RNA sequence: GUACGUGAAAUUGCUGAAAGGGAAGCAUUGGAAAUCAGUCUUACCUGGGUGAGAUCAGUAGUCUCUCGAGACUAUGCACUCUGAACCUGUGGUAGGUCAGCAUCAGUUUUCGGGGGCGGAAAAAGAAUAAGGGAAGGUGGCUGUUUAUAGCCCUUGUUGUAAUACGUCCACUGGGGACUGAGGACUGCGGCUUGCCAAGGAUGCUGACAUAAUGGUUUUCAAUGGCCCGUCUUGAAACACGGACCAAGGAGUCUAGCAUCUAUGCGAGUGUUUGGGUGAUGAAAACCCAUCCGCGAAGGUGGGAACGCCCUUGUGGCGUGCACCAUCGA
RNA sequence: CUGCCGAAGUUUCCGGAUAGCAGAAACUCAGAUCAGUUUUAUGUGUAAAAUGAGAGUUUCUAGUGGGCCAUUUUUGGUAAGCAGAACUGGCGAUGCGGGAUGAACCGAACGUGAGGUUAAGGUGCCGGAAUGUACGCUCAUCAGAAAGGUGUUAGUUCAUAUGAACUAGCCCUGGGCGCUUAAGCGUACUACCCAUACCUCACCGUCUGGGUUAGCUUUGAGAAGCUCAGACGAGUAGGCAGGCGUGGAGGUUUGUGACGAAGCCUUGGGCGUGAGCCUGGGUCGAACAGCCUCUAGU
């Protein structure tokens, strides 16, 4: 499990790192980079049950 | 596990107090319109089951005894192995000659007697 | 068995018990005063300084 | 996504809401799945594996 | 005390109390007055002495049981025991209520500090070598171009400036409140067998108790709340019924039918028309003769349960209830 | 007296039989089907992916078998309104916060409590919460919470610094006290107030899922017991369940009682969510009760 994390915080940092390093180079060369879509979102209920 | 009580004051009567044909008792409001069945604000309560107190604590008095109802002399000898949870109380017809018996025998039982100083009368 | 509901972010000793991670993190990390490469395309920039 | 399940995170073991405190429990119920300790959950969710 | 058992409520008179600007009324929260709840260090343990007793005698008898288990009667008080009674201790620990702080735990609210990554790698700015420009023009003279103020723009400019913003910290330091549910032991973790903030609160103290904490009553203070039942009407509006109190007062008893469940028996079933019988209520109970009533007039697959296994598990091979499909009769 | 479930409020044929809703039982399956669901795609329907939930039958039986309001949809209207059908929800069976108050509006749907935070709405006072910050607009001599104006405010456009024509806002003319560069309006950003709502915990009950015997010195076998976990809690008609109480009856407590039964009153003390119960004091003077069943002029 603990190896797992390792992994898994590994996986995250290269991933915001890979993307942080995406736009820097499309904003240097002037080219437009576009994120890739986002598959998860966090719904909350707002209204009541009347 | 102490003696704590979700209420003190008793569940009187809708309009018991206007009339007094009309008991004290609490009876349910069976009435179509009523408001005060519907749970209005400056009403009275009502009860429910919500109301129930620990089970731990249920028949407990202030102190933390159960009430034990011992009629003669017999009764109160099994209240031997209880005596840290019920204390005994006398009836109410219990004669003031059987009433002592009661009293000194459950002194030195050990257990608590709830109405032993009423009908007698000390001497020194 | 859980008797009680204890914070995993609020009680260090539960972290241990969810997480046998946190006792190596060291999350804060110097990743600059590195000769940093200033990334900006100039014709970004003048898109960018424009009406 | 790490918050929530920590602080908030109850699993649905047998129809019950019982909550996460120890890594055992995601384990009996997602075993199968390689999901064995938190940190799995959380990659499970955030990375919306199969 | 014959207006005579108990003497309730409505209702009325007297007294005491508080309250009393067109209601009252009740509910919450208290306060006040008035009044009750309940108080308890006391016992335990240990030490010795003194006299004891007995369930104890390197002891003697009877009784009832089943050798020894009881109840006793002598006899001695050791050997133990009786925390046995007293002197001896002035030895040691001290039962409820209420406040105080502390170390913790859960739920929180609020101030901080320190940092990571990201953004025009903030933008700026200062710093910074110039150029150009015009100004709301300094100097020269409204006009003018750095002077006897300079500014702005452009580069240049240190740099990886710093700040801010956004975001993260399994970074950290304080303040405050509300909770203690559970009751040996486990478990899961960390520190290193032990220990711990890790499967829910424990310590240090005090005061009160010989009143505090409490409860009840009247009243007041603040917040509130349109008369109840019926009927009407979505709803009300309503229209009704209600002067007050006590007592009386309305799905009951029975035959028939069907259903569900319980019991006895089960291809049976049911004594009580009647007879036998019942000495202690004998209208009960108990027993059975002849009728009578009501009943009575095969293959295929899916399947409950089980066995054999056997790569086990998975499944297969089967045997297949109730029943359902099917072919059937 | 308490606890659980709880509609329908009406289709459809035709006073009814149906149905439907709710139950109650019996079945078969979760490796099976579903959904006031959403997609994909074939031609709005149909068919085949996600999101969830176990889903489907048979039998028999209570109640309903109205409406009002609102939304919408239309048709006509008809002075004008409006009317007429529908359409779909909400109330109706439902309390609470707000809207001055007010059944239809804005919030939110209910066990008893402690803390925390909010929704709608609010922070001048009554009134819990900033007489908050920034920016404007409003002058009413009826504010405020069709038009005209020697009415302003900002102005725009066009003419040659001035006018004309205009643009728009607002005023004038046609809940209380108070408020006036607001305590009015309009926008923005901070902070705060509080609901039966949301969170965390305690407790009562309900349902569901467990655990428990060669009954192991944890002793917790009234197995009808003890124990563990989670969610939940409006309610009429109606369905189901457990209890409290009265008179008397067989059993029982080797029950209570002239040293005071039953009863009665009383701001005595307790117990139970409650029906109810136990007890102290005062009167009182001859009977009475707890428990298991039987029973009814309860």
């Amino acid at each position: 499990i603990a190896k797992r994390a390792e992994a898994y915080e590994a996986e995250y940092r290269a991933a915001e790192r890979e993307q942080i390093e995406l736009a820097r180079k499309a904003r240097a060369e002037g080219n437009y980079f576009v994120p890739h879509e986002p598959k998860l979102i966090f719904v909350v209920r707002i209204r009541g049950i009347n | 596990v102490n003696i704590i009580k979700k209420r003190t004051k008793p569940f009187k009567r809708h309009q018991s107090d206007r009339f007094k044909r009309v008991g004290e008792s609490w009876r349910k409001p069976r009435g179509i319109d009523s408001c005060v069945r519907r749970r209005f604000r400056g009403t009275i309560s009502m009860p429910k089951i919500g109301y129930g107190n620990n089970k731990k604590t249920r028949y407990c008095m202030p102190n933390g005894l159960k009430a034990f109802l011992v009629r003669n002399v017999s009764d109160v000898e099994l209240l031997l192995m209880h005596n840290k949870t019920y204390a005994a109380e006398i009836a109410g017809n219990v004669s003031a000659r059987k009433r002592v018996e009661i009293v000194e025998k459950a002194r030195a039982l050990g257990v608590k007697v709830t109405n032993a100083g009423a009908k007698v009368r000390s001497q020194e | 068995a859980h008797v009680q509901k204890k914070n995993p972010l609020k009680n260090k000793a539960v972290l241990s018990r969810l997480n046998p991670y946190a006792k190596a993190y060291k999350a804060n990390v110097k990743i600059n005063s590195e000769k940093t490469p200033k990334a900006a395309g100039e014709k970004f920039l003048s898109v960018l300084h424009e009406n | 996504v790490r918050e929530l399940i920590y602080k908030r995170g109850f699993g649905k073991v047998n129809k019950q809401r019982i909550p996460l405190s120890d890594n055992a429990i995601i384990e009996a119920a997602l075993g199968k799945y390689s999901i064995l300790s938190v940190e799995d959950l959380i990659h499970e969710i955030y990375t919306v594996g199969p």
